[PDB]
RNA sequence: AGGCGGCCGCCCCCUCGCCCGUCACGCACCGCACGUUCGUGGGGAACCUGGCGCUAAACCAUUCGUAGACGACCUGCUUC
RNA sequence: AAAUGGAUGGCGCUGGAGCGUCGGGCCCAUACCCGGCCGUCGCCGGCCUACGCCGCGACGAGUAGGAGGGCCGCUGCGGUGAGCCUUGAAGCCUAGGGCGCGGGCCCGGGUGGAGCCGCCGCAGGUGCAGAUCUUGGUGGUAGUAGCAAAUAUUCAAACG
């Protein structure tokens, strides 16, 4: 695993996966990580991370989660999963994912 | 300044196959790999220097954690430049593969 | 304080014996590029030997039995362990001094490699004798990273080529400077005592 | 300022360890005292390598330094002041040792008499407050 | 009487003892080892919770065939139980300890159980009627307990 | 299995830092060992001081059953 | 061609770490040579416990078994130590000191509270690791198996 770049706005339905007890917790997950997409320096760091990934990484995977709100179940915790992208070029797979 | 001793490794005691002799130890001195080269080191003093937790008195200066076991080279061993030695007290078995500095105090040439 | 021994061209046992004897003394040995270690005999002969070794396995519980390794670095490690007294504390402590690795990683590409002529195939085997490469032998039995190993080797070779070109340019400039400053540098002592 | 004995040589011991009875470590009913093993297939009796040692006449110490204390004297047990004046002529090689059952009242008298006679005592200044 | 590991400060310590009391020596040893090194209030709360099965006592030394509980994770162990008789006996002993501390003039809130030791007692005997008309022993294992309480601050 | 090195512009300054020669000094400890080194070595508990930042998560209890011999495992809690 | 996976001892070895003929070195046994110490034997030496004190030489393994020594140890008796002890006897414990090759013993320290021991002889119901040994005590098993033959208990209150 070379690098992992997460999105800016992550819903609580997905953030519930990183907690074992959602009631006692303060929902403090990804509070400072979202500031990287707002700060210009954080944006530059994320862009250089993308640039290094374009050159070094060979297998690109996308992390996606389901929407338990639309389901009749009472789980409310989204299942995170990686899906390997089998596109043509590694440089264009990153563009298609972004 | 600068090192004033030769480097030697402790490979093991004088032993056969099913018995050991802790009174005599074998030394592999660096740079000597032949029988005709170990005649210079015959009779040279050797020192096994280690460190302990209780500081002991030293001949020069304040007490230090350093403790040394003294000995000297007795004779040669084999044809591969290995040498023999006999210390005042037998070397501990934990010193196998460690360094015993061969001084140049007894000088003949 | 370390011995970076190259792997290509050396015979398996001829090199492993030297490494096992040198590790028991205290020298930390790192065998690099283990996929190039040659093995005497026919390739099919060595393959049959390795398959006969693979056949040996505990009947009641294979997981709790002989662990057969597929990487050539691990093969060389097991060969050295067969000579080291690994069942004693001395051998257990000496086993960490040996570092067998496939390819030439970043921590070791910049270090100059050593060659033991006592284990070289050129002086050990006749030019008419058959030999087998450990890399191919391992790849034919449960090894999967031969392609990426070769790719990274090609990359590091293309890098070392440019590094050597730069070093050769520096050497040429040094020789030119030596030929240029003939005066003010007599150094008859260097010639009388022969460098 | 201890009492200097006569000339004494460097006493050398053939064996510094005490002989241990066979299998005296596994069972606590077996005392540490040595007993001759008389088994028909015991290892100690036939002296296999790596086993415990058997005491024989070879381990006998030198007769010149036998029964000599590390200080250089040879001890002799006393009970009162009467059996102390007998060591008057042998104060340079023999030394006194007061018995254990001697009271503290009669022990100080023996110590004073030995100090007057210049006789070495192995256990001086004992049982004092 | 005689005590093991007497306190260094006898003015800030109070001792308690129980002799020939009918509980299981093993369960008493486990609950004493679990309660050692704890304030009086915390120890009372822990024993009252053990009595109602709110947190296990970890069985470490005498744990042959002891069923594992989920509340033993606090002690870093897997096997726990809830010995109620030993819990109530140690509670009754801690009550006498508090009483002795109050008599000596000590602070109950700052008291900690620095030492508690339990050992076997003389075993009482009954008989068991087995097959083929055989009689086997049916012996109890009572224990002597002792504890020392000292002010931490 | 990446982090030290090179280049260019300045910064407090610098032409006895190198080789040969020259006048004059210093723990000249009185014959002796464990001396000189990558050590601002690795690890753990605290003490006085400057600047920049952080304000949690697990286990237990409770509930659920897509799981359970007991553990374990899959889930919920917000005042809309 | 033979049944668990596996045996030049293993790793391994092919310009040899294989086979045959050999050379020069090197490795070590309780064997040999030199030297110290202990014991036995032989030869002895001296008018210094004569049952003692020395000197030289050669030898030391051993089941069953046969002898000699014990200043090894336990109990009791006759002498003896102008013996030791409520200012502490026997017994017990001890990372303490020390002796003897050894059986064992001496001293220091802590408990203990009324006897004990050395020397010369005498007499033994005299030395324990075993005997599916006798008696008594205690462990692992183990807080385990087990508290399951004959349909079934529940609610409220009182004395506590
Ligand atoms: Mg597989
Ligand atoms: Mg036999
Ligand atoms: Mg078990
Ligand atoms: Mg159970
Ligand atoms: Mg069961
Ligand atoms: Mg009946
Ligand atoms: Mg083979
Ligand atoms: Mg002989
Ligand atoms: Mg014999
Ligand atoms: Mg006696
Ligand atoms: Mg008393
Ligand atoms: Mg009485
Ligand atoms: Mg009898
Ligand atoms: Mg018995
Ligand atoms: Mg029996
Ligand atoms: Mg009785
Ligand atoms: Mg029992
Ligand atoms: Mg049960
Ligand atoms: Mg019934
Ligand atoms: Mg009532």
């Amino acid at each position: 695993t070379f690098k992992t770049v997460f999105a800016e706005h992550i819903s609580d339905e997905c953030k519930r996966r990183f907690y074992k007890n959602w009631h006692k917790s303060k929902k403090k997950a990804f509070t400072k990580y979202c500031k990287k997409w707002q700060d210009d320096t954080g944006k530059k760091q994320l862009e250089k991370d993308f640039n290094s990934m374009k050159k070094y990484c060979q297998v690109i995977r996308i992390i996606a989660h389901t929407q338990m709100r639309l389901l009749p179940l009472r789980q409310k915790k989204a299942h995170l999963m990686e899906i390997q992208v089998n596109g043509g070029t590694v440089a264009e797979k990153l563009d298609w994912a972004r | 300044s600068g090192r004033l001793w030769c480097k030697a490794i402790f490979a093991g005691y004088k032993r056969g196959l099913r018995n050991q002799r802790e009174h005599t130890a074998l030394l592999k001195i660096e740079g000597v790999y032949a029988r005709d080269e170990t005649e210079f080191y015959l009779g040279k003093r050797c020192a096994y220097v280690y460190k302990a937790k209780n500081n002991t008195v030293t001949p020069g200066g304040k007490p230090n954690k350093t403790r040394v076991i003294w000995g000297k080279v007795t004779r040669a061993h084999g044809n591969s430049g290995m040498v023999r030695a006999k210390f005042r007290s037998n070397l501990p078995a934990k010193a196998i593969g460690h360094r015993i500095r061969v001084m140049l105090y007894p000088s003949r040439i | 304080q370390v011995l970076v021994l190259d792997g290509r061209g050396h015979l398996l046992g001829r090199l492993a014996a030297i490494v096992a004897k040198q590790v028991l003394l205290g020298r930390k040995v790192v065998v690099v590029r283990c996929e190039g270690i040659n093995i005497s005999g026919n390739f099919y002969r060595n393959k049959l030997k390795y398959l006969a070794f693979l056949r040996k396995r505990m009947n009641t519980n294979p997981s709790r039995g002989p662990y057969h390794f597929r990487a050539p670095s691990r093969i060389f490690w097991r060969t050295v362990r067969g000579m080291l007294p690994h069942k004693t504390k001395r051998g257990q402590a000496a086993l960490e001094r040996l570092k067998v690795l496939d390819g030439i990683p970043p921590p070791y590409d910049k270090k100059k490699r050593m060659v033991v002529p006592a284990a070289l195939k050129v002086v050990r085997l006749k030019p008419t004798r058959k030999f087998a490469y450990l890399g191919r032998l391992a790849h034919e039995v449960g090894w999967k990273y031969q392609a990426v190993t070769a790719t990274l080797e090609e990359k590091r070779k293309e890098k070392a080529k440019m590094h050597y070109r730069k070093k050769k340019q520096i050497l040429r400039l040094r020789k030119q400077a030596e030929k240029n400053v003939e005066k003010k540098i007599c150094k008859f002592t260097e010639v009388l005592k022969t460098n | 300022a201890a009492l200097r004995p006569l000339v004494k040589p460097k006493i050398v011991k053939k064996r510094t360890k005490k002989f241990i009875r066979h299998q005296s470590d596994r069972y606590v009913k077996i005392k540490r005292n040595w007993r001759k093993p008389r088994g028909i297939d015991n290892r100690v009796r036939r002296r296999f390598k790596g086993q415990i040692l058997m005491p024989n006449i070879g381990y006998g110490s030198n007769k010149k330094t036998k029964h000599m204390l590390p200080s250089g004297f040879r001890k002799f047990l006393v009970h009162n002041v009467k059996e102390l004046e007998v060591l008057l002529m042998c104060n340079k090689s023999y030394c006194a040792e007061i018995a254990h059952n001697v009271s503290s009242k009669n022990r100080k008298a023996i110590v004073e008499r030995a100090a007057q006679l210049a006789i070495r005592v192995t256990n001086p200044n004992a049982r004092l407050r | 009487v005689r005590y093991s590991l007497d306190p260094e400060n006898p003015t800030k310590s109070c001792k308690s003892r129980g002799s020939n009391l009918r509980v299981h020596f093993k369960n008493t040893r486990e609950t004493a080892q679990a309660i050692k090194g704890m304030h009086i209030r915390k120890a009372t709360k822990y024993l009252k919770d053990v009595t109602l099965k709110k947190q296990c006592v970890p069985f470490r030394r005498y744990n042959g065939g002891v069923g594992r509980c989920a509340q033993a994770k606090q002690w870093g162990w897997t096997q726990g139980r809830w010995p109620k008789k030993s819990a109530e006996f140690l509670l009754h002993m801690l009550k006498n300890a508090e009483s002795n501390a109050e008599l000596k003039g000590l602070d109950v809130d700052s008291l900690v159980i620095e030492h508690i030791q339990v050992n076997k007692a003389p075993k009482m005997r009954r008989r068991t009627y087995r097959a083929h008309g055989r009689i086997n022993p049916y012996m109890s294992s009572p224990c002597h307990i002792e504890m020392i309480l000292t002010e931490k601050e």
